[PDB]
């Protein structure tokens, strides 16, 4: 349905065994199109997806030399948070963030999101109105400060509500055939007893389009939760995904049990029984 | 943040048993990235042990999925043992059919 | 025959009392005690000066026959060892010449060299190696790691008269060059007079490889294709009707050929000429007298211990001297650590299950 | 910068020039910095016309508190070295580019015919005034009214004689000339004054009863001038630089239409407005920002009544002219503008809206103990238990009725004053026009006792 | 409570951190130009410290020079009506954020132009508005209704008197995080809906004609769930002001030590009993709840480490929210010195008992 561009950095310091392993990676709704590694030899952004190989090399380039100022950018993040923070030089710290946009049917803008963490805690995130800032601790005080002094949030904005949903528009029009397609997932029922008093019913469904699916199980009508393990959405690595939804049901009651899908690849809410 | 890294012992397609297909042990929500990770066959490690490129996980950490060709079946003794900072003593989880 | 100007073992029992002197100029100044640590290689051989008050300062000096490193090479090594664990504390040795009193020694003394290990925190723990010269204490510019662990470290300071310095550890080589290079005793500077030129870009082209289109010249307003008018309106009455306009969308700022951002020689910088204020003297490395070997610093955690004080002019006999000491008592020292640390853990573990034990049998009832 | 820097050391040597705009604000304020640079445009257009010189509060404390600024950025003119009111303005380049130009001098432009031609032709409206005599009253009491209401209208006299000669007869008269984009066939473009006696009073009145006419174009700049009475506004793509088809054809209907209204003897005024321009209003009438071409019409009344026309803008004017005659006619019940009534009443305590509240707790035979609460209030969350249960246990009594209503979601009658969350009003039967606010315990038992001890019939049980 | 408060002078950035003292205690080692004497008319910061409990650790303080400047968003614009700013604002601000354990304040003290005292070298500050919070960690029950405490007092101005109090209660879980609770007090305007059907008691404790004033807003979250426990952040809105203050809210609640298969089965001696699935439905919080296996009445006294397989199976997350946990244990052969002896299993977490929820089991 409504598709959405989001892209994940990740910084990790290591003292002593020179600059800091940096990692980006770029997906569209749920498939990855871009990455860029540091510790790579070709030290370029490089294609994930087949659809996004067709850009020259302009985009390349471009691509590139943003994501090395991104880098360098979260580089010296590194070292101000690590001062800020009173942190000693020989431990490793690790700087995540994450910034995208979402789109309607329509193309239209949505809204846009950004997130950025610090040692897998949250540091500084952006408002949904795209104009204001929210710190975690006294350390993120200082940026959204600063920030906020910069007019960072008038880029930022401008550049979700804008840049990003044209190059979303484009990567979803070159790449509909992966991107708005959607397709049927593989279902198939998995019995196996346990013991003499109960049994275990899960349902596994690979090979579809898109990833985010929402599986339930229902015994009689009421939720079997939270009884009923599932599994979160896991690529499969040919660009579809897998789900799975297990439950425990009484020695020979697996009949009234039943199994609810329902995502972008299954148009219609599925309902198996076994 | 610092959490355990989830493992999931299981494999691409349906683990066909006595057929090939491909054991893969999905890894997320850890930190740092580093999470030594490996596949066993009948207590010894399976030969192959790549695993794809880290990237953020859903709980904004690492994520690392590993694969390797093999037989599934859930007679051969094969599980994933992970070791890392969250991750101290090498946590080794059965796989069996799927996650 | 190597010259040995100082050497101080501690194998005599207390005799070393009558060779250290104690400074006078603090009445609460740490007290030092020669023990061997709890574990050691040789309980008659690893003996040393250790201090026994936490959070303390101590000012210990050793006097010695006065010399000069003129025309020769220095070479002041000595064994320092932190089994205490410390978290902040100094491991330096001071030489002062012979105009220092023993009695009234303390740190702001004047003193010739100052080397050895420094800890204060994570962010402190480099080997000092500062130089008397001009009346200043410089500094090495080069960032020296210092060992943390509690084992015995062997830290050697060497200075040849070709102003070349070298400092090693646990007899191996962590450092070297020159006084002039490594401290800032002092080379070069940029030609003021010179200006960067107006035609010297920092650089924006026009039309990379584009033509004159003519056509980009676009009006401001233009009238919508589909502008329906409304069937009521009566033409005749008002005179005409209302055809509104919008912005064109092929509408830009003037006919720029997509002034890019540069075609660069690169940022200009004025051409070094010369240097006029250009020092680096042949004696930096020389001293006038060194006849006192003082030890004065600060910790909160007390616990190390120092031996193996040697000065000499010989890099072979410090050689030499150094593995046929600490390298003798490191190992015994290692296993020893090790044996203890063994119990340690065992008695640990039995603590712990006698605690689950009691809280079983406190949850039982 | 463009604006002369001015402090607390020549702050009174420096700023006597005849009009100079000082703008006194610090680096902090978010006005300040996003007025920072129409300031610096404005201040280098109007070059040897008006100075501007900015005066920073933060490193000028005296200048500052001798001038008695309390919030930035604060524009005030000064004439002479003394203060001559504050800008009373936009916060752009083009605003006090032409207020200062307008405002340096004098108060009335003489004109000397391609100068009334080219002062004719403004976006606002002229008030031309002919006199072939130098020594006249009547050109000394348009002086004066010029002078006095100089901040709000163009002045501009002339003694030439063709303008003179083709503006009147008796050699001395006053004409007032609309803007040219607004003429329409439903009004003249010009009105002249008709009074036997010239004086500041009859010309004020008469520009300020004529000057708009049917409908002036409501911006920013005349905003103040036309509201306060009970006006029409007609929100809508008002853009005459880049959309006068549309204005004109809009305008076209309204005029048309109020025309109509006014002719057979109804007071009202009439102006459309745009819906970017006055976005901010547009919620007091429940609008809004639509971006579309069809106009909202807002009718204001000068006490502060707001009606809002429901039915769509008809291209035909039978909308506007059936929302007219119900406006005129007295279609208008009580005015109480809220959401619209739910399905009905939930239980114990009556759902009350501004919408029905005439009815429920307006009622003269039955006292009613409203209870205004909002929706994200701790208390009035934590007291909704104790009030279903209170009006429950009354639920037998046929006099008392207690009622619950969000003064967040609805507007709040001019009798009831909704200070803070919640506010509880009891209003007896003979006493609608009086009601009490209850300022006792928020528990059932006090709920109880007032009610009991206040009523007119006892609380049930 | 604490003496002098050693907080950090930052600016912020958090780039670094400066040595600090705020004041007032007799603390002559003081950085004088970092060191402010305290001087907080209504009396929430001194009463935060002066009921803090004796022997706790420092709390963290960090100071950083704060600037008056409206609030960013649009709902909050109600209380600042007038386009300008007010002329009583002038000076430098400066904003002190202590945390801690015991709770979690941040007020905005405004010092003077120069340090120079007739007594001592320390700078004069005046605190203006203070929010502090009685409970840092909020930890609500895994199904019952959270009460974030969050107290404040603010001054009166030069010239009202009943100032505007702006209330705003956010979170964030993964995860958002969008505005929970924003209301405005004193003044009619559009607020955001709440959300998760949250509710606070922002008001003023009275209404005095001067001042200074002291107000709450304690949030009331109805059914704490798992997906809720995570950082909330409460500001409060002033005239040009407004005061931030985090918490830790956690999840919690009795952890049902299920005994899957507790009754081993009647294994002759020599023989491995049945693997035992130590069950736990509905309990929280996960950080601490382990399983562990003993044999009550064997070779120690209390209980031993049970041999045998042990393993856990993967978190559950119920339809109630609370997640369940299911340890495998696999008991080694039971034998003739097994019999009499229960073999039970421990569960430790943080709403379980000190000595943890064991299930015994009498061996055969
Ligand atoms: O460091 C080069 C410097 O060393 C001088 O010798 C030492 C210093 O005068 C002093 O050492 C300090 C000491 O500091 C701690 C404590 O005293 C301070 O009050 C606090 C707050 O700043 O910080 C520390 O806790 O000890 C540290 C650990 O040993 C040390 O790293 C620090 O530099 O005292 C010692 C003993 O008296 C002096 O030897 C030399 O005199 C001078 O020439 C050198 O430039
Ligand atoms: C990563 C980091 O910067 N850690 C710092 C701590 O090491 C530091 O601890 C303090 O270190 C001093 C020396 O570095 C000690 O003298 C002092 O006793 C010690 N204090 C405590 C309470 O352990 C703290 C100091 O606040 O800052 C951290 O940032």
């Amino acid at each position: 349905g409504s598709h959405s561009m989001r892209y994940f950095f990740t910084s990790v310091s290591r003292p002593g065994r020179g600059e800091p392993r940096f990692i980006a990676v770029g997906y569209v709704d749920d498939t990855q199109f871009v990455r860029f590694d540091s510790d790579a030899a070709s030290q370029r952004m490089e294609p994930r997806a087949p659809w996004i190989e067709q850009e020259g090399p302009e985009y390349w380039d471009q691509e590139t030399r943003n994501v090395k100022a991104q880098s360098q950018t979260d580089r010296v993040d590194l070292g101000t948070l690590r001062g800020y923070y009173n942190q000693s030089e020989a431990g490793s710290h690790t700087i995540q963030i994450m910034y995208g946009c979402d789109v309607g049917s329509d193309g239209r803008f949505l809204r846009g999101y950004r997130q950025d963490a610090y040692d897998g805690k949250d540091y500084i995130a952006l408002n949904e109105d795209l104009r204001s800032w929210t710190a975690a601790d006294m350390a993120a005080q200082i940026t959204k400060r600063k920030w906020e002094a910069a007019h960072e949030a008038e880029q930022l904005r401008a550049y979700l509500d804008g840049t990003c949903v044209e190059w979303l528009r484009r990567y979803l029009e070159n790449g509909k055939e992966t991107l708005q397609r959607t397709d049927p997932p593989k279902t198939h029922m998995t019995h196996h007893p346990i013991s003499d008093h109960e049994a275990t019913l899960r349902c596994w469904a690979l090979g579809f389009y898109p990833a985010e699916i929402t599986l339930t199980w229902q015994r009689d009508g009421e939720d079997q939760t939270q009884d009923t393990e599932l599994v979160e959405t896991r690529p499969a690595g040919d660009g579809t995904f897998q789900k799975w939804a297990a439950v425990v049901v009484p020695s020979g009651e697996e009949q009234r049990y039943t199994c609810h899908v329902q995502h972008e690849g299954l148009p219609k809410p599925l309902t198996l029984r076994w | 943040i610092q959490r355990t890294p989830k493992i999931q012992v299981y494999s691409r397609h349906p683990a066909e048993n006595g057929k090939s297909n491909f054991l893969n042990c999905y890894v997320s929500g850890f930190h740092p990235s580093d999470i030594e990770v490996d596949l066993l066959k009948n207590g010894e490690r399976i030969e192959k042990v790549e695993h794809s490129d880290l990237s953020f996980s859903k709980d904004w950490s690492f994520y690392l999925l590993y694969y390797t060709e093999f037989t599934p079946t859930e007679k051969d003794e094969y599980a994933c043992r992970v070791n890392h900072v969250t991750l101290s003593q090498p946590k080794i989880v059965k796989w069996d059919r799927d996650m | 025959e190597p010259a040995v100007y100082f050497k101080e073992q501690f194998l005599d029992g207390d005799g070393w009392t009558s060779r250290w002197i104690e400074s006078k100029h603090k009445s609460d100044f740490g007290k030092f005690v020669l023990s061997s640590g709890k574990f050691y290689g040789d309980e008659e051989k690893d003996k040393g000066l250790q201090t026994s008050q936490d959070a303390r300062f101590y000012a210990l000096s050793a006097s010695f026959e006065p010399f000069s490193n003129k025309g020769q090479t220095l070479v002041v090594q000595f064994t320092v060892k932190h089994e205490q664990n410390i978290d902040c504390g100094g491991g330096y040795v001071k030489l002062f010449p012979n105009s220092l009193d023993q009695t009234d020694m303390h740190g702001d003394s004047e003193y010739n060299i100052m080397f050895g290990p420094d800890i204060c925190g994570p962010g402190t723990k480099k080997v000092h190696v500062i130089f008397n010269y001009k009346g200043k204490n410089v500094l090495i510019n080069k960032d020296i790691r210092s060992k943390d662990d509690e084992f015995t470290h062997l830290y050697t300071l060497i200075v040849r008269p070709d102003n070349t310095y070298e400092v090693k550890i646990d007899n191996s080589q962590v450092e070297s060059g020159s006084l002039e290079d490594d401290w800032d005793f002092l080379k070069k500077i940029k030609d003021p007079d010179a200006s960067k030129p107006e035609d010297w870009d920092e650089a924006k082209i026009d039309d990379p490889t584009d033509s004159k289109p003519e056509d980009w010249d676009k009006p401001e307003h233009i009238p919508d294709p589909d502008a329906k008018k409304p069937e009521d309106w009566d033409e005749e009455m008002d005179g005409e009707w209302e055809p509104p306009v919008i912005q064109n969308p092929e509408y830009k700022g003037e006919w720029k050929p997509r002034q890019i951002d540069n075609d660069y020689k690169g940022t200009w910088i004025h051409p070094e000429i010369d240097n006029p204020e250009y020092s680096p003297d042949p004696s930096i490395y020389a001293y006038d007298n060194f006849g006192v070997l003082g030890l004065d610093l600060w910790q909160v955690k007390s616990g190390t211990i120092f031996d193996n004080f040697l000065i000499t002019n010989d890099e072979a006999y410090a050689e030499e001297f150094g593995n046929e000491t600490w390298g003798v008592t490191k190992a015994a020292e290692k296993q020893m650590k090790d044996k203890q640390d063994e119990e340690q853990r065992l008695k640990e573990e039995e603590e712990d299950k006698k605690r689950k034990e009691e809280e079983e049998a406190e949850d039982k009832e | 910068s463009d604006v002369l820097e001015l402090t607390d050391d020549n702050f009174e040597s420096r700023i006597s020039d005849g009009l100079m705009l000082v703008e006194f604000f610090a680096p902090w304020c978010g006005h300040c910095k996003r007025l920072a640079p129409e300031y610096e445009a404005a201040a280098t257009r109007l070059k040897g016309i008006v100075p501007l010189a900015k005066v920073d509060c933060t490193a000028n404390t005296n200048t500052c508190n001798k001038y008695g600024v309390s919030g930035y950025p604060t524009l005030k003119i000064f004439r002479d070295g003394e203060e001559a009111g504050a800008y009373d303005g936009p916060r752009t380049a083009d605003g006090i580019v032409s207020h200062l130009k307008k405002q340096a001098g004098p108060a009335s432009v003489p004109l000397r015919e391609e100068e009334f031609k080219k002062f004719i032709s403004d976006k606002d409206a002229s008030i031309v005034g002919f006199f072939d005599d130098s020594f006249s009253e009547a050109h000394s009491e348009f002086l004066k009214a010029a002078s006095n209401l100089r901040d709000n209208y163009r002045f501009a006299h002339t003694n030439v004689e063709s303008l003179v000669n083709e503006y009147d007869d008796n050699g001395e008269g006053i004409i007032l000339f609309r803007p040219s984009h607004l003429t329409n066939k439903f009004e003249d473009k010009t009105v002249a004054y008709t009074e036997q006696k010239m004086t500041s009073g009859k010309i004020k009145k008469f520009i300020q009863e004529n000057i708009f006419g049917i409908c002036p174009h409501m911006t920013e700049d005349n905003k103040d001038l036309i509201q306060g009475k009970d006006l029409l506004i007609a929100y809508y793509d008002v853009d005459y630089e880049k959309n006068a088809k549309g204005s004109n054809y809009w305008r076209n209907r309204v005029m048309m239409v109020a025309k109509k209204f006014l002719d057979a003897g109804h007071k009202l005024n009439f102006a459309v407005a745009s819906r970017k321009t006055f976005s901010h209003e547009l919620s007091d009438f429940g609008l809004e920002s639509t971006a579309g071409e069809i106009p909202v019409v807002a009718i204001r009344t000068a006490k502060g009544e707001k009606f809002v026309m429901q039915e769509e803008f008809s291209r035909d004017g039978k909308a506007l002219e059936r929302f007219l005659q119900d406006y005129f006619d007295g279609n208008l019940k009580r005015y109480l503008k809220s959401e619209p009534i739910p399905e009905s009443n939930d239980g114990p305590v009556k759902v009350v809206v501004a919408e029905n509240f005439d009815e429920i707790v307006n009622n003269e035979n039955k006292d009613v103990l409203i209870e205004f609460y909002a929706p994200w209030c701790g208390h009035c969350k934590n007291l909704e238990p104790k009030y279903k249960e209170l009006g429950e246990k009354l639920s037998k009594d046929p006099n008392i009725v207690i009622a619950k209503m969000d003064a967040t979601a609805n507007d709040v009658p001019s009798p009831y004053e909704v200070r803070g969350f919640p506010t509880i009003y009891f209003s007896p039967a003979n006493k609608k026009l009086n009601p009490k606010k209850y300022e006792g315990g928020r528990e059932l038992s006090d709920f109880i006792s007032y009610l009991q001890r206040e009523a007119t019939n006892p609380p049930v049980i | 409570g604490p003496a002098v408060i050693e907080c950090w002078f930052v600016e912020d950035a958090g780039l670094a951190k400066r040595p600090g003292a705020l004041l007032p205690p007799p603390r002559p080692d003081l950085d004088p130009e970092l060191y402010l004497s305290v001087h907080d008319p209504a009396g929430a910061l001194q009463a935060a410290f002066r009921r803090y409990p004796r022997g706790a650790p420092a709390p963290h303080c960090e100071m950083s020079r704060f600037v008056p400047l409206p609030a960013s968003a649009k709902w909050a614009s109600g209380l600042t009506p007038a386009q300008n700013c007010p002329r009583a604002l002038d000076g430098a601000w400066l904003m002190v954020s202590i945390s801690s354990p015991v709770l979690s304040l941040s007020s905005l003290l405004r010092p003077q132009p120069e340090p120079q005292q007739e007594p001592v070298l320390i700078t004069m500050a005046t605190v203006v508005l203070t929010v502090l919070t009685h409970t840092p960690a909020p930890r609500v029950r895994l199904g019952q209704d959270a009460l974030l405490d969050l107290s404040f007092a603010y001054m009166p101005p030069t010239s009202p008197g009943p100032p505007p109090f702006g209330l705003e209660w956010r979170r964030q879980h993964l995860g958002k995080g969008h505005l929970l609770l924003a209301a405005t007090p004193g003044l009619n305007g559009q607020m955001p809906a709440a959300q998760e059907g949250a509710v606070a008691f922002a008001a003023w404790d009275d209404d005095e004609p001067w001042g200074p004033w002291t107000g709450n807003g304690t949030f009331w979250l109805p059914r704490v769930q798992p997906f809720q426990e995570g950082t909330y952040l409460a500001t409060i809105h002033l005239p040009y002001l407004q005061g931030q203050v985090t918490l830790e809210l956690a999840v919690y609640k009795p952890p049902k030590v299920s005994l899957m298969p507790a009754t081993l089965a009647r294994a002759a001696p020599g023989e491995a009993p049945p693997e035992l699935l130590c069950l736990v439905s509905h309990f929280y919080p996960s950080g601490g709840l382990e399983v562990e296996w003993e044999l009550r009445g064997g070779p120690g006294g209390r209980s031993q480490k049970a041999e045998g397989q042990r393993w856990l199976s993967a978190l559950r997350h119920h339809s109630d929210g609370s997640v369940s946990l299911s340890g495998h244990l696999q008991p080694p052969p039971v034998t003739t010195e097994q019999h009499g002896a229960r073999y039970a299993c421990r569960i430790h977490h943080p709403s379980l008992p000190a000595s943890g929820r064991s299930a015994e089991v009498t061996l055969e």
